[PDB]
């Protein structure tokens, strides 16, 4: 849900110590995602993946 | 998290709401503060 | 200046003020060359040189030194300096702020059932 994405976003903004750096990482990840998927929306999948990787 | 809310047994003006929102942000984060603000908005409108 | 930066488009023909200022400069320069070719009286040549100086002045910055060159209507012609200065100048109207694509505008009403991270778009 939207709330879930908002919580995962907040979760990633913390523990990163740089909102800009983590926004850049999310952008890059989502770009690669869509690129290797054209072969859900990229930024969303990127955030889901990065949240699930933070354990 | 882990901070249990206090039972505010008093009248609630704007100052109390602002204080509660600040406390919620300080203890719970920015998306629980958003949730609390939406819930308070719904309760007040009703 | 390149002609597309002083466009002469057809609606009638709408022309930039630079065309008129440049025409004044060219006319006075050609007349001065003719006067220098026929050995005109010195006062006439000197007055033409003064006129050329004034025309170039009005081109670079209209109204800075002498009288202001008005147009067909009694309004100052926009010279080169007037393009890059002021709130309507190039820097503040087109470089520091622009009209952008993928934009809309509409009246706002209150949506009480929306969430804080949502908006209602028609």
């Amino acid at each position: 849900d939207s709330q879930d994405l908002l919580f995962k976003a907040e979760s990633l903004i913390v523990n990163s110590t740089n909102r800009y750096h983590v926004t850049l990482q999310i952008a890059r990840r989502a770009k690669q995602a869509r690129y290797e998927e054209m072969e859900i929306k990229p930024v969303l999948r990127a955030i889901l993946e990065m949240s699930d990787e933070l354990n | 998290a882990k901070s249990a809310p206090i039972f505010r047994n008093r009248v609630i003006d704007k100052k109390q709401l602002k204080k509660l929102i600040g406390w919620t942000f300080a203890h719970y984060g920015t998306a629980k503060t958003a949730v609390v603000a939406d819930d308070l908005k719904a309760l007040g409108f009703r | 200046i390149p002609p597309d930066l002083r466009p002469m488009v057809q609606l009638r023909f709408a022309t930039s003020d630079l065309n008129d200022l440049y025409r004044r400069v060219i006319n006075r320069n050609n007349r001065l060359a003719r006067l220098q070719e026929i050995l005109a009286p010195e006062i006439i040549v000197r007055n033409e040189k003064r006129m050329l100086q004034e025309a170039v002045d009005a081109l670079i910055d209209n109204g800075r030194r002498g009288r202001t060159v008005v147009g067909a209507n009694n309004r100052p012609l926009k010279s080169l300096s007037d393009i890059i200065e002021g709130k309507q100048g190039r820097f503040r109207q087109n470089l520091l702020g622009k009209r952008v694509d993928y934009s809309g505008r509409s009246v706002i009403v209150v949506g009480p059932n929306l969430k804080i991270h949502q908006c209602g778009l028609p």
